[PDB]
């Protein structure tokens, strides 16, 4: 009779679907900080991304 | 594995995403 997972926040990490009673894990969908890899521009100006 | 003294070995065993990270 259970149904779903909480974390510490009230964050689910599971469900079960209303027609196929299934577990499902959840997870948050990706995200992150961007950089830029810089030389000299006295000397180039090529550049990189992280 | 790990180029590690014996005692380095014993302290390393010893010690034991909302928008946050870490790096």
């Amino acid at each position: 009779f259970q149904q779903f997972g909480r974390d510490i926040a009230d964050t689910t990490d599971a469900v079960r679907d209303p027609q196929t009673l299934e577990i499902l894990d959840i997870t948050p969908c990706s995200f992150g900080g961007v950089s830029v890899i810089t030389p000299g521009t006295n000397t180039s100006n090529q550049v990189a991304v992280l | 594995p790990s180029k590690r003294s014996p005692i380095e070995d014993l302290l390393f065993n010893k010690v034991t995403f909302n928008g946050l990270t870490v790096l």
